[PDB]
RNA sequence: UAUAAUGGGUCAGCGACUUAUAUUCAGUAGCGAGGUUAACCGUAUAGGGGAGCCGUAGAGAAAUCGAGUCUUAAUAGGGCG
RNA sequence: GAACCCACUGUCGUUGAAAAGCCAGGGGAUGACUUGUGGAUAGGGGUGAAAGGCUAAUCAAGCCUGGUGAUAGCUGGUUCUCCCCGAAAGCUAUUUAGGUAGCGCCUCGGACGAAUACCAUAGGGGGUAGAGCACUGUUUCGGCACCGAUGCAAACUCCGAAUACCUAUGAGUACUAUCCGGGAGACAGACUGCGGGUGCUAACGUCCGUAGUCAAGAG
RNA sequence: AUAGCACUCUGCAAACACGAAAGUGGACGUAUAGGGUGUGAUGCCUGCCCGGUGCUGGAAGGUUAAUUGAUGGGGUUAGCGUAAGCGAAGCUCUUGAUCGAAGCCCCAGUAAACGGCGGCCGGUCCUAAGGUAGCGAAAUUCCUUGUCGGG
RNA sequence: GAUGCAGUGUACCCGCGGCUAGACGGAAAGACCCCGUGAACCUUUACUGCAGCUUGACACUGAACUUUGAUUGAGGUUCUAACUCUGUCCCGUGAUCCGGGACGAGGACCGUGUCUGGUGGGUAGUUUGACUGGGGCGGUCUCCUCCUAAAGAGUAACGGAGGAGUACGAAGGUGCGCUCAGCGUGGUCGGAAAUCACGCGUAGAGUAUAAAGGCAAAAGCGCGCUUAACUGCGAGACCCACAAGUCGAGCAGGUACGAAAGUAGGUCUUAGUGAUCCGGUGGUUCUGUAUGGAAGGGCCAUCGCUCAACGGAUAAAAGGUACUCUGGGGAUAACAGGCUGAUACCGCCCAAGAGUUCAUAUCGACGGCGGUGUUUGGCACCUCGAUGUCGGCUCAUCUCAUCCUGGGGCUGAAGCAGGUCCCAAGGGUAUGGCUGUUCGCCAUUUAAAGAGGUACGCGAGCUGGGUUUAGAACGUCGUGA
RNA sequence: GCUGGCGACCAUAGCAAGAGUGAACCACCUGAUCCCUUCCCGAACUCAGAAGUGAAACCUCUUAGCGCUGAUGGUAGUGUGGGAUUACCCAUGUGAGAGUAAGUCAUCGCCAGCU
RNA sequence: GGCUAUGUAGCUCAGUUGGUUAGAGCACCGCACUCAUAAUGCGGGGGUCACAAGUUCAAGUCUCGUCAUAGCCACCA
């Protein structure tokens, strides 16, 4: 017999929307276990730190900050 | 294991709500302000059995 | 499946998606914001019989309101229309 | 030890002379014996010196007629002709696994047309192939846990493609997408190439991803 | 199956069986008789265990049914009330004090009742107790065609 | 596993007597094995009923005395008149039934009706899961993290590794404030390692808990005040068969902490869970079967499941069948065939060494490469509307990896003998004891008593000792079948 | 041209060593009355100030010393079509990582004070 | 869930509704008796009466809850 045979149920976690596309209000950009991308302008951060659009707009990668960090915002 | 209780207001108007305290490390009636939304003011409620 | 998997020795005759009621959709005909009678009576497929049914208004558990209504302290927001 | 009652061995017979027999041998043969006539016990009952034996060539519950055209997610079968389109053997759940239900895939009617696809430009995220030792482990040889040379990794990463995927604009070609309704079938797949787990880098083996063919396709 | 043996039940309107009952067999019998169970002529015999389950005899302590219905709490309305509300009696819904048998729990006996007759490394532990006479590779022995003797 | 396909060989047309190697020959919708939310019968400390047996209350059921317990109860002794007699006598009557009459013996007991507790395989209806490289035994069944997973999402195996069925009134909110770990030095007990002070390189510490993704405005660590671990919502998205699940700016009310701009709808996040039905508790401007109430119901909040087989068939359920039965399957096992060749057997390569020296006359360690299709296996492609046998008998046919006989090379070959290798398939190649044996051991022979294939050749050619139906017994297992 | 504050950018920008500046600013500095503070301490936070100093610290300049950046060419991988099956070859498109040559002691904006 | 009953040293049995003002028997250790032993006799140690609270001049001894255990009974989301 076997002592293994378990796993969990999928979480479809990743990148909702990539550069270039518009959004409105609401729109869910990146699901993310951990900060892999952190909130840049008009993006709001949930408690399970998903980052989603607070404003209608354009989406923007980019990386900055001291730290080399990737932000995600959204340009009017 | 915690067990459930019910805190309830002191306004009389029988609202009331529920959570779990551990009765080993809290033997005394837990007492705390909370919203009642029949009169629309911060009151105390106080724990009574959950029943 | 040529299969060494099943069935048939051969011929002739018989042998299997029906009937009643209800309901929904599509054609077609009549009438048309209306349509239609059931049991029954009837020298009887006619003619009478309008009780009843479907359509014409929704919301709400309900009382209640009604082009609105429910939720709510709220004329805000939202759901069904 | 004859009659009579049994049935231990063997040959024959097995579409038999016979739905249990013939032949040659065998046992009991005044007894718990054999037999005629007429009676009694009836089906979850009878009877049984007991084998689940017998109860009309039928017995782990007789036969006949009714309930009755019992039920069967199982097997078989399903009858004249021509034209158009054309699948699936997947996901999820199931006292579910060879059944069924919703979704995916087919067909018909209505609405609506360029909202669709192929390709070219422009924008975007990645952590695989490869590689490396900067972390986690592991390895060899020198020097004094550290230093110098040297290897390895599905569950290591300082790095990192080709493809694939999402969005916008555009030429040309194409009956394309989408929405609302009637009817389904199907939920046993197989081989080959590529990327893999498992097995022995075995199997016309087994389990996934991806493409082609068969299934349902002749030359 | 059997003669023989043993246990147990049955005092007669017997136990037991058939039957819905009336009744019938047992038996026109009467414990030297009748039913059930096991063993199986005869010779020698038949060990230990009553912890389990069963049977037999006790106990009047715990628990417990129907029945009974003590108290307590609601509904209703005469009346009292400016009001809110209060509110007898009578009907009515509910609650359940007290009384209450056998059974079980408890205590003894019983194995020719059903059953049991050890484990671990001289001891140890645990049992209700750890196989007496007799026999033993057997209608029972895996290893196994055990070893020795005879043929 | 081919009369019928491909290549090729052979073969004029048709009977009769024989024979049984094949037509997976005929016969019986396989009885072994598995499946169906099939059947029957049997068992029991499976579930749930009932008959039977038994307990008490009320009724049939009455009269007198008495004793004893907490006004009632229990007890005892007498009596006759209900009731009993499968006791005697008389009559109906020519009668061992029955009815009436007279006695005698019992007697408010026994017995019967209704209600009620116990017992109850005696009898009846039923239940007793699925996955699965056949089934059983073992393991597993829901949720979370990593890999397999092929750089978007998703992706299976009885594939490789680990966790969960909680905790916390602060470990929640806010304002203000602070940096770990390690090492080297010095310094009472005090050391490898306690606490103190100072320097050096460094996120290697920590984050209630497993892992991953994260963490400087620290998401890590302290202090003061506190309850936003609020009520009504909610533009818009993610995920998705459904049922469900996830994120959320912003608006209104009340609030906490800040001077303030502001932050707060529990905790760094992802596990810590259970639909509907039936009921309980608190409220309520709903309903209220003539009317007024009430009972009951509705709405809002909340409580009761290891329903863990975790989309949960009932409130309530274990076994046997060799006494068996029906519907199906070569969708799935045992025999023989097929694919494969781990194992098995045979051959070769290298050669430490052994052989008085001498690797190779003969053996040959440590390692490597093949062949065959005999063994033990793996798979499940053919056959379950049947391919029906472990040995013996009879009769065979082929291979060569040769047992004898024939021809040779080398030798640690004096001769006789032997060892090893090469060529060779023409012929030949034991009888008995024991056991069902194949095999094996033993006795005695022979020039020799070879190794294999042929459905482990041959049962429509024979047998039937073994295995594997129905009877019976022993040991062992089970309460029992 | 020097000084201070706030940003853009986040190593060609950093680290390490060496040197320099007191007019102004900045820093060290004096005191603990009053505001305020230490789970002890005027060390830190805070107030009242000007005797001292550029020592420390911060800023500025020099250095390739560590670090960082980094071509060209080749190699590995790879989409499509074909040929093969230890997994490579051909046509066509694409193209790393490591290493080498080489480079680096940053570059800009707004405001205020001084010479 | 309802009703009862227990939990006293090293071991086991008492003390059971007030003034409990916890004992008895065996286990030990020491002493005595004996030529040496035992039995017996003496002495000491060995619990703080399941706990938590309540009335009280007196609480193991009574009342309340919480533990564990034993026995009977009841359980249709």
């Amino acid at each position: 017999s076997t002592k293994n045979g378990r796993d969990s149920n999928p979480k479809m976690l990743g990148v909702k929307v990539y550069g270039g596309q518009t959004v409105t209000a609401g729109n869910i950009i990146v699901r993310q276990r951990g900060t892999e991308f952190h909130a840049g302008a008009n993006v709001g951060m949930g408690r399970d730190h998903t980052l989603f659009a607070t404003a209608d707009g354009v989406v923007k990668f980019e990386v900055k900050g001291q730290f080399g960090r990737r932000y995600v915002k959204v340009e009017t | 294991m915690r067990d459930k209780i019910r805190l309830v207001s002191s306004a009389g108007t029988g609202y009331f709500y529920t959570t779990t305290k551990n009765k080993r490390t809290m033997p005394e009636k837990m007492e705390i302000k909370k919203f009642d939304p029949k009169i629309r003011q911060h009151v105390i409620f106080k724990e009574a059995k959950i029943k």
